[PDB]
């Protein structure tokens, strides 16, 4: 789901880096986000942002 | 030279050119379907948010 979340925002916002075997996701430069709301199209991940 | 008359003809054979065989092929040849539009390859966000 982190690689799915990284493509719902503009390129640069959610980086997906490994922390002990799993690929967690964190915010990084929220300034870049074009505010296109593409994550609210995704049903599993409109409850995690 | 008298040219007398004769009896009634029984049947009348009609000679005519034959039907055009081997003109149409046994499968049909349709115009192929115009393709559905593709998302073109190499599409990326070219607009960065300012500042």
């Amino acid at each position: 789901a982190a690689e799915e979340l990284s493509r719902c925002f503009s390129p640069g916002v959610i980086e997906v880096q490994e922390v002990q075997g799993k690929k967690v996701a964190r915010v990084a430069n929220p300034r870049l986000d074009t505010f296109s709301r593409e994550i609210f199209r995704n049903e599993k991940l409109k409850k995690v942002v | 030279g008298g040219l007398t008359c004769a009896s009634a003809p029984q049947g009348t054979l009609r000679i005519l050119e034959g039907p055009q065989q081997s003109l149409s092929g046994s499968p049909l040849q349709p115009i192929p379907a115009s393709p559905p539009p593709q998302i073109p390859p190499g599409l990326r966000p070219r607009f960065c948010a300012f500042g």
